């Protein structure tokens, strides 16, 4: 599918720092084993392919049972100055859509990692998922705050305001059938696969909110709508459980202070609009610019977004509200027919 | 457009499809935007059988415009699309397409914008062993959606 | 998207199971039905009341060309009398990839008739004869 | 092939059929790689009935070939062929054959392969007493499926 | 016929270093090795007839299956050893040098010595003008050190040369095990195809790179923008797609001749002329020969206008023919009459841009 | 090769006033700014791009993002400084003085010396003919202040003159709120669709006024009969419709002159007849030169009518085209020759009555 999972962190070691593929759960496992150190990767993982799912991107930068940074341990990796080793060697995949960090949070609640590094490390995941402009970041939250220490903890200590992050409150409580145990695992892999289930049949169209958590057990706390709205419009998700329904996810929102961006439906349906546009641009090298790649353009583009509009992803009572293509004389002077051309074009979402 | 009562010239055929174009291209001899009607026989109150009511329906697709590359030449590039849709593959046999009409001079005015083009038959020329034409690979082509423009 | 998957009836696959009966050529009828039971509320006036009761499956009509392994059905057909075999069939639909839109299996069979070739001197066709299925779910 | 565009003049046909040639052969009408469509039509919850789907079907095949041998001189292997698939005898009547187009000289370019025939009709022309142009033994040529190439 | 290749290295069996062959492929085993040995020319040759295109003249050198360095590789007057033979041929439209960075491999060669045989190969392909270098660079290197080593060890600033960054993880059915090579061969292919299916015109870039499994070192474009300004290709895997060579441009300076395929298209126009203008045996030594000399070049070149390959809205914009008086002067002696040739050459673009918006 | 329109006020950044510019709408963002402050130069050429025709001919001046007064918008024969320096193009066919009243709002203009900007525009335009003046009037002024304004204050009385009463609340997206503009920008873009869709004959009028979302005051058929006899336009607002530009006259008390398509379309006239009769270089000072001048306008004109844009049920009575020795008397000087032209308008209706009964 399009929707392709990656993400790093401390597991008994097989290809340290290289991100390769896991398809089936039963091909994680005849990688790195299963749940053995503590390590929250299987975690993240098994719930992942539990909850819907189809493939995942894995480094497993630390190792089974010695030092922790944001470097070394369960942290970035700018690829040893090379950039294509680990967490920088992500850039060398282009094949993803969100990214999560599950295993940092160990550090914090088993080691000595302190708060600032991680403010540091996911920062610099922030940057980085920013700067390829297709995947967006699933951040985890600190462990074991009540109703108001997460949201003064967000807005004074953490402040990240970015357009590829959203966030998930509370934690999540999961059994393992191998060891008969629940631990308190980091709210991504769970949520993550929720994303992978909605895309695929409600339609990525649709932020993938509102849905069961399949494969959780129970949460630390039960976040009550009296705090709700007092949480939402800072950015921040709840998973909140519901008499009768199981364990929902609440909330579509991003940590992007910008009113136009501050949904997550919106945000994640423009990077499947560019990933398809870039699949569909192509003839990079192609020829002479001339004049038919103007109109080859624009009736490529036009012909993908026509039908998009007739599935309904778009709003708009006829087709001329729901986009506007333009590729001509007025986009693209002589002067920067010398280097390469341009285009332009606008879809319109709604969300509730 | 040069003068002041242009019509266009017969002599301005060029397309761009994603599957590879041939040098001279003879024909393309059919283009519709065919849409149909009803009838409905409506009666007011006085008596008469009033006037045809008529309506809106579908913008009827099917308008394969048979093309005639003339000249099956080395080039297999029309028998490889066929043979595509024949055993499915339609990842690779469903391609968007264009026709270009250029003016008195060449230069492109009016473009037919194509939404699905399909190519369902592949028909060759009579080999008839003493006459003078070529040899016309004549190409039909099948739509989705009608044309555009 | 990739412009869709959409279904299709020409392309498929027909089989059986168990005897050596190969495969089939032609489906026919394949429905699942419920009974529902029509009680009318005497004192409210304006609809009747539906409620369901029970599911069943009807029969299915499967057709292939006289071919020499025919023999095969009909040794199927009259074995009810030493003891019968239920296998389990197939109905699946495809399109020309070749890949699968939808695929039924049926949980246990049954022959229930056999309507041979009609032999005709002057119609030009080719002989097709019928096997009736008779049912007992689907699979999963 | 010798310029851009020289296409294939059509004086270049012949067959390559199991049984006997001939030395004449001085026709060879249509061949087609025909396959039609379908038509679904579905609507979006917008409520345009939508673009008419068209999805694909069997390659019809079924194609006939009126090659036509002019001459029905003492070579009676035409009529040999459809007089033996008259009493049956599939082990000598399906005979897969081609038929060869050849450049501008004669030499081959593109080949029909036509995967089984089975020459299901001879027609001897008109005698007239009186009258010019020959006897043509034209021959029709059925499939089993369709050519290649 | 087409575009002729010409490789160079160490071939277990067959004639030796001094003639040159036109082999095909199975011609190839008939006449050399198959894969044995960790030779890189067969697997070169493989895939550039896997690649499409054929006429590939490969040439024996020293050890034939050795310490090359640049004696076994350059011979002049000698009419053998490597480069210095091939002169004796024109048919030659591009030349590769594989296997040549095997020999560095196993060492014996140093780096520094290294460039002693491309930049000699160089000089003898710019010397006789129709003929393209591919070079390749040195294996185990990253995205600092190709830099590094292009520009300040290397800095050819060739007209005639192309450099092709990512090696590739081919295919050896021998041992059935994959090998590293580099990508001469297999970019050589390209050229062949790319020239032969959509015109030569066309600047051979994101064609499929056949038989080609896995890369070495993926290229992401926060890193490819410092290559391309510098002028090296790049090879990089599109998931959704198969590999495909990107950039396609020289490594000169000069600003004229950045776009590769302008060098490759000009080197087509040079071989048309040049089989269709042959009166050199000089016996109508007289001043109205140049009526056919310009007839027989502008009739060919507005041929090339109607397809459309050159730019210009009419014949008039699109070249400029002249070889009468104004440009032959008195010139008793016998140097031949001069031409004034120009085809304005298509200039491709490489950058695409998208303005999305949300109203 | 259109209605090439030009424009005057004050932009950002770009050239000073000394060149006249030539534009397309992302060109001018490219060379000016993008409503930046409350400069109307910006609005106005944005709807008139909005609303059909191209060639916008915009003028900088001092301010750029000032108190202009009467100097800045005149430079005479320094060629520079606004209506000094459009004489120097002749493919202008319309000016227009947009943002001129901006400054009167902001004050330090005062209204009296308003009206020497645009009586001066009067006579500039009158000083070479082929173009027309856009006037625009004071805002926030009712249907009492403007027939007193026009009569008593400003009673210009010229041929080359259009007057469009109410304002337009037009958008400004920078900062996402509304404004109120002059609409001489707007209407500008009328006569170039106007004459590109129906031909240049038809009057501009009763064409939707695209971009304007709301008017300023609303005008009735109880007030415009007021307006209408001394010649200025208005815009209104059509219930069932949209806003559409009513009238179409123009501010000569001339009865041979009062439509505005009679001064539109001899413009065109005229303007057709310069490209056709280019002689200039008084090369062949013969008598039997003017038979072609004659020749060549006839056939143009005869054309014209063939459009049905002449009244006259023939080719007679329609032109009158007459170049023979009376009126080209033996002067012996280089006058040169002399050409008697008409050509008989249509009598542009402006009225619809309808009669009604019950029987």
């Amino acid at each position: 599918g399009t929707s392709v999972a990656a993400f790093v962190g401390l597991a008994p070691t097989g290809p340290l720092n290289e991100p390769t593929l896991v398809t089936n759960w039963t091909q994680y496992v005849a990688a790195f084993g299963d749940f053995t150190g503590g390590y929250y990767l299987a975690h993240s993982v098994y719930g992942f392919f539990n909850n819907g799912g189809s493939a995942a991107y894995v480094v497993r930068v630390g190792g089974s049972a010695q030092a922790e940074s944001a470097h070394p341990g369960p942290a970035q990796y700018l690829g040893d100055s090379s950039d294509r080793t680990g967490f920088g060697g992500l850039e060398a995949i282009d094949e993803i859509s969100m990214v999560a960090v599950p295993d940092l949070m160990a550090a914090y609640q088993r080691g000595a990692i302190d708060l600032e590094a991680v403010k540091a490390v996911q920062l610099g995941l922030i940057a980085h998922c920013e700067l390829m402009g297709d995947r967006v970041a699933i951040i985890d939250p600190p462990p074991n705050q009540n109703a108001r220490q997460i949201r003064v903890w967000r807005q004074e200590t953490a402040g990240y305001d970015s357009k590829y992050a959203a966030l998930y409150y509370p934690w999540i409580k999961s059994f393992d059938p191998a060891t008969g145990q629940s631990r308190l695992v980091p709210p991504s892999g769970h949520v993550a696969g929720i994303w992978a289930r909605n895309d695929s049949e409600r339609g990525v169209h649709k932020a993938p909110a509102n849905e069961v958590v399949r494969g959780a057990v129970d949460l630390e706390l039960q976040i009550t709508r009296g705090e709700q709205d007092l949480l939402n419009p800072i950015g921040v998700n709840c998973i909140r459980s519901f008499p009768g329904r199981g364990i929902r996810v609440w909330g579509a929102r991003t940590l992007s202070s910008d009113p136009a961006w501050r949904y997550l439906n919106i945000r994640r349906y423009f990077n499947y609009l560019e990933e398809s546009i870039l699949i569909g641009t192509q003839w990079v090298v192609f020829e002479p610019n001339d004049h038919n790649l103007w109109a080859r353009i624009r009736r490529n583009v036009s012909a993908f977004l026509v039908n998009e509009w007739r599935n309904g992803a778009l709003f708009g009572q006829s087709p001329d509200q729901a986009y506007y293509v333009k590729c001509d004389e007025e986009t693209n002077p002589p002067e920067s027919v010398d280097l390469g051309r341009v285009v332009c074009e606008i879809g319109i979402a709604p969300v509730k | 457009m040069s003068l002041p009562k242009p019509e266009d010239v017969l002599v301005a055929p060029n397309f761009g499809i994603q599957i590879d174009g041939v040098m001279v291209e003879y024909l393309n001899s059919v283009s519709n935007l065919q849409i149909e009607q009803d009838v409905i026989r409506y009666q007011q109150n006085q008596g008469t059988t009033g006037r045809n009511n008529v309506t809106l329906m579908p913008g009827v697709a099917k308008d394969g415009s048979v093309q005639v590359e003339r000249g099956m030449s080395q080039s297999s590039v029309f028998t490889q699309w066929i043979n595509d849709s024949m055993a499915g593959r339609m990842a690779t046999a469903r391609k968007n397409a264009t026709i270009i009409v250029m003016d008195y001079e060449d230069n492109p005015v009016k473009r037919w914008n194509l939404r699905n083009a399909w190519c369902s038959k592949v028909v060759a020329g009579t080999l008839k062993a003493g006459d003078t034409n070529a040899l016309t690979e004549t190409i039909t082509i099948v739509f989705e959606e009608l044309v555009v423009e | 998207m990739t412009r869709k998957d959409p279904g299709s009836s020409i392309w498929f696959s027909l089989a059986i199971d168990g005897e050596s009966l190969g495969y089939f050529n032609g489906c026919e009828g394949l429905s699942t039905q419920v009974e529902v039971e029509q009680r009318q509320e005497g004192g409210n006036n304006g609809f009747v009341w539906q409620l369901p009761t029970r599911v069943t499956y009807s029969n299915i009509r499967l057709t292939r060309p006289l071919t020499p392994d025919t023999a095969k059905v009909a040794k199927w057909i009259s074995s009810v009398q030493t003891g019968i075999q239920r296998p389990t069939a197939q109905i699946s639909a495809l399109r020309a990839d070749g890949s699968l839109v939808a695929r039924w299996g049926l949980i246990d069979v049954l022959p229930v008739s056999w309507q041979g070739p009609s032999l005709d001197p002057g119609s030009a066709s080719v002989a097709n004869e019928v096997l009736e299925i008779a049912h007992h779910g689907f699979t999963d």
